[PDB]
């Protein structure tokens, strides 16, 4: 959609341009009364075609940014997620870990006994009554519980953006604007040096 | 010579895009 | 240490310069034929 | 707009270089071509189409989508007046170089 | 997916956890020595089958002996003692595979010696497998854009196709395995899936500050998120440097037969021959010549001629070989690399002598070829390529007339000098890969004759200020050559006039 | 050397590097015909480049505190500047007029150019 306002203001440009023949119209007149050609095209049709090239990047600047933020914010969202999810299995680990410990492991050994002698008097071992798993299981499915209450809370526990998480995407946006403004022309180097030309460098901005 | 009148006046009429784009990216902050 | 390669890219070398100058003659001696 | 739109302004160009003999004519040309470059430069990079519904149902921070698009819509609105710019080009521009014109 | 849901996804995938146990015979260990177990026992045990000893690490039963069985150690063999247990796991070698593996480094065996976490995958694949046959395979049609000029237009790669990179030491072998890496990353960027290219780096014999000043290379270009980098250095056993190439072969066959494209880099296969002779050797095996075994070119060759372009009814997918070979001192009349040279397609030949003159990359182009030739290049690239080619073997010829005679004609200087800028042009620096597109403006601007005009001295610069000047004001241009893959006329004028143009106006030193 | 390279150390570093290898390895590429033939027949630019690379082959060579009972002159501290700067000032030819005698067993160009200059003196 860009390329139609493009179009509209190139002959915007080209009107306002094709005017000039009544500035003649007005010398005509003057003269009355007492008793190269083609530069002005060439540098009108340019700063047209400069304008129009110059609003289409800014329009790829602007969404290009637009669409960088939302992909950064999606990406640590995700990382937010796994990081919850990553808790989550270090826990069980450690409950298998304390279960190692003292603290109700006769029981484990016990069960375990009974289902080795049970692998030793068949061809094979299968774990089908052992006590890690459904301990494991015991404290995920309260970790489970806890976390699915409704998807409302979900919104922020999900994606916990910390301030400093969505700081780093404003920053971002800011300092592409920097960039983007301050980001000045690179012509020939040592032959603009005429001093209209370094105060426009200067006061770029 | 003439070449250099022309140099200055198309030179005069440059930073008037970056300005524009000063104004409307300052305008509001995406965020 | 190479001198067999010298002396092949000194041969190649000055056999192309006297036969490109050869080419040269012959187009022109035989344009000249074929015209007439 | 893309093609063909640009070819009268390389002949001018052309035939300004050509009256220019000495090296500083030449280095001014030099100067003068860079310009023309610099303005006439096409952007072709095919600005993508953003479909905010897609990010806003995949996944996303609520109020935060429509945030952005409502701040992306209205930077869109904005535009270049080109009408003001070209009436101050054509109306006047550089008498130093009027006055070469004189001549 | 909700967090809960997911999170109650991960309790049940959790939940439906099996492990069986079964009676796994095992035998006693006669000896050991120098890494190789003779093992009592332990019958009914496969050729190649790995086996676990009490420590935990594994090992491969390699000779099967009517007494014993011989077994190489994976790992160090301190901890193994006399009449020490051999389990056998009953599974012939594997290794995990998959798209996780990206961006990480592991050993021969698979494990990640990163640091980063455990390896998040389920598919495991053997290591030595039949090769594709007849039928499966396709032609080569695609380009395999290492970056490097020189490469990519006298040397063209295609996808499926096996390319040595042949060399003496510190001649820029690994330099353009690195680039060719870099120049991937900006498919990969860009949503253009038919042209992404895995990268898969197996280093071999190599001293570990090497390829971590390698990772740190690309972690530093962010082309590391697309590279698997395998990775069996001198301390470690001599098997594992032998299953490296295989291993990383057989993760590469993965993006083969899924559609997708793969790019293997073997490092020194000379360091794989030389710890396949120390395993064989010490395995009482009779020697070769040079004390290599017999059957060390059916090793790179069964290994080699995995890489191939599969057809598209199996999904189009390829596995693209650069194996490196080291010589020493220029003699390709040796064993391995007689053999190897065999095997492959083409081969990049370095030369010590063209590195040390300043024609870097030392690469020489009078043995340099490759057998798909120009089928894999773009349409705009072949056009130049010929002409490049018959210009550079002009310019050999006469070098050494000039020398001596002394003597130059006004055409024979005009051809001498036009070579002398093409050499300068294909010069080009390291971690700096070229985009094909821009390779064929400067190489357009060689052949036609313009750079003839400026001093050879300024041509490394004058492409890259035309190349920034064509980015910026030409981008139009570009996109065409880059989408069409093509020259058009236009392109052509329009090229032919603004190159002039640009020698004129820029800076430069104009008498030839 | 790994080390060598543009971004570890100075750009002119390496490039002074860079020509002294070249030199070298184009008088190494002329050594066989020289010997079995002189340098007459050899080109000018040639010619140029024997002399410089004798030079340059010559000013690599220093004496060392160690190795100072063996040949009886006393060592030479070399700092860094000091060796760019007289290899560079050796490649653009600074050095090329006074014999290659001068250059032995020197540890900056400044001492092997007072040496030459005093034998140019002598005579
Ligand atoms: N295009 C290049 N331009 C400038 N210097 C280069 C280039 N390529 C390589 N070099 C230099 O070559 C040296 C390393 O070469 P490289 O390691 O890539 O080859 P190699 O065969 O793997 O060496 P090795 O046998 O020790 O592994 C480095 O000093 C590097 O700076
Ligand atoms: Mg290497």
């Amino acid at each position: 959609q860009v390329a139609q306002a493009n179009y509209s203001k190139f002959r915007a440009d080209y009107s306002a341009s094709v005017a000039a023949f009544q500035q003649r119209i007005k010398t005509i007149e003057k003269e009355n009364t007492g008793s190269h050609t083609s530069y002005g095209e060439i540098r009108a049709d340019s700063i047209n075609n400069f304008l129009a090239n110059e609003y289409l990047r800014l329009q790829s600047h602007i969404t290009s940014r637009a669409l960088n933020i939302l992909k950064q914010a999606q990406a640590y969202e995700t990382m937010n997620q796994a990081a919850l999810l990553q808790k989550l299995i270090d826990d069980a680990t450690s409950a298998i870990d304390n279960a190692l410990k003292g603290d109700k492991k006769a029981e484990v050994l016990a069960r375990s006994l009974d289902s080795a002698i049970d692998g030793l008097s068949k061809g094979y071992m299968d774990y089908q009554n052992d006590p890690l798993l459904p301990l494991i299981l015991s404290s995920i499915e309260a970790n489970v519980k806890k976390i699915t209450t409704l998807s409302a809370q979900e919104q922020a526990n999900l994606i916990g953006l910390t301030a400093e998480q969505l700081k780093s995407i404003k920053e971002n946006d800011v300092r592409a604007r920097k960039e983007f403004l301050e980001s000045q022309p690179k012509l020939d180097n040592n032959l603009k040096n005429i001093e209209s030309v370094k105060k426009i460098l200067a006061t770029w901005g | 010579n003439m070449a250099k009148a022309y140099v200055h006046d198309i030179c005069g009429y440059i930073d008037v895009a970056n300005k524009e784009n000063v104004r409307i990216l300052s305008k509001g902050d995406l965020i | 240490t190479r001198e067999e390669e010298w002396l092949d890219k000194r041969t190649k070398s000055q056999e192309k310069v006297y036969f490109d100058q050869e080419d040269r003659k012959a187009m022109k001696r035989l344009l000249e034929k074929l015209n007439t | 707009q893309a093609p063909g739109n640009q070819d009268k302004i390389l002949k001018w160009i052309s035939t300004l270089s050509n009256k220019a003999t000495t090296g500083e004519s030449r280095s001014y040309c030099t100067q003068l071509s860079s310009l023309v470059s610099f303005y006439n430069k096409q952007h072709v990079e095919q600005i993508p189409t953003i479909d905010f519904n897609e990010w806003k149902s995949v996944i996303s921070t609520q109020g935060l989508v429509d945030k952005v698009k409502e701040n992306y819509e209205s930077l869109i609105k904005e535009q270049y007046n080109t009408d003001a710019i070209s009436k101050q080009i054509s109306s006047a521009s550089s008498k130093a170089l009027d006055d070469i014109e004189n001549e | 997916l909700s967090t809960g849901e997911a999170s109650v996804v991960l309790a049940e995938k959790i939940k439906g956890i099996t492990q069986q146990n079964d009676i796994t015979e095992y035998g006693t260990v006669i000896s050991i020595g120098d890494g190789i177990a003779r093992v009592f026992g332990l019958t009914k045990v496969q050729a190649g089958e790995m086996v676990e000893f009490k420590s935990g690490i594994r090992g491969m039963a390699l000779n099967l002996e009517t007494d014993n069985v011989g077994v190489v150690v994976l790992g160090n063999d301190r901890d193994i003692k006399e009449g020490d247990v051999v389990k056998r796991t009953g599974a012939i070698v594997d290794v995990p595979i998959g798209e996780a593996m990206c961006g990480r480094v592991f050993d021969a065996l698979g494990n990640p010696i990163d640091g980063l976490g455990p390896l998040k995958t389920t598919q495991r694949a053997r290591v030595e497998i039949k090769a594709p046959g007849i039928i499966p395979r396709q032609s080569v049609r695609q380009p395999m854009q290492t970056g490097i000029k020189c490469v990519d237009s006298l040397v063209p790669i295609g996808r499926g196709q096996r390319e040595l990179i042949i060399g003496d030491r510190q001649t820029g072998k690994t330099a353009i395995a690195i680039d060719t890496i870099l120049n991937q990353k900006e498919a990969f960027n860009t949503g253009d899936v038919k042209k992404q290219l895995y990268c898969i780096y197996v280093a071999v014999g190599q001293k570990r500050s090497t390829i971590a000043n390698l990772v740190s290379i690309l972690k530093q270009h962010d082309c590391m998120k697309f590279t698997i980098v395998v990775c069996a250095t001198a301390s470690d056993a001599a098997p594992l440097q032998f299953l490296a190439p295989y291993s990383g072969c057989a993760i590469g066959e993965f993006f083969r037969d899924n559609g997708k494209h793969a790019l293997i880099i073997y490092d020194d296969l000379s360091k794989q021959a030389v710890a396949y002779r120390q395993m064989s050797l010490l395995l009482r095996r009779p020697p070769g010549r040079e004390a290599y075994p017999g059957d060390v070119f059916y090793l790179h060759s069964r290994l080699l001629e995995r890489a191939a372009k599969m057809n598209d009814s199996l999904g189009g997918g390829s596995l693209t070989a650069l194996p490196v070979i080291e010589t020493q001192a220029g003699d390709v009349s040796a064993y391995i690399p007689t053999n190897v040279i065999s095997i492959t397609d083409g081969q990049i030949f370095l030369e010590t002598e063209l590195f040390y003159k300043g024609i870097r990359p030392a690469i020489n182009v009078g043995l340099s070829v490759s057998r798909v030739g120009s089928a894999a290049q773009i349409k705009a690239m072949k056009k130049i390529a010929g002409n490049l080619k018959l210009t550079l073997a002009t310019y050999r010829e006469l070098a050494a007339f000039s020398q001596f005679g002394s003597d130059l004609d006004a055409k024979t200087q005009q051809q001498l000098n036009t070579g002398e800028r093409l050499v300068e042009m294909l010069k080009q620096n390291q971690y700096t890969p070229m985009k094909v597109e821009e390779q064929v403006c400067i190489i357009f601007a060689g052949v036609k004759g313009f750079l003839d005009a400026l001093v050879t001295s300024e041509v490394l610069k004058f492409e890259k200020k035309f190349l920034e000047h064509v980015r910026t004001n030409h981008s139009a241009l570009l996109k065409r050559i880059r989408d069409s893959g093509d020259l058009s006329e236009v392109d052509t004028n329009e090229l032919n006039t603004i190159i002039p143009l640009f020698i004129q106006e820029g800076g430069f030193k104009l008498k030839a | 050397s790994r080390m060598l390279d543009p971004i570890t150390i100075g750009e002119e570093h390496y490039t002074v590097a860079r020509g002294v290898q070249k030199l070298l390895q184009d008088y190494k590429s002329l050594q066989d015909i020289i010997a079995i033939l002189g340098v007459d027949d050899l080109s000018e630019e040639d010619k140029l480049v024997v002399a410089r690379a004798r030079k340059v082959q010559k000013f690599l060579s220093q004496p060392f505190f160690m190795s100072e009972v063996f040949s009886g002159i006393p060592g030479r501290f070399v700092n860094l500047k000091q060796n760019i700067a007289s290899f560079k000032a050796l490649l653009e030819g600074a050095g090329d007029e006074y014999p290659e005698s001068c250059f032995y067993m020197k540890g900056d160009l400044e001492e092997s150019l007072a040496a030459g200059r005093a034998d140019a003196l002598k005579s």
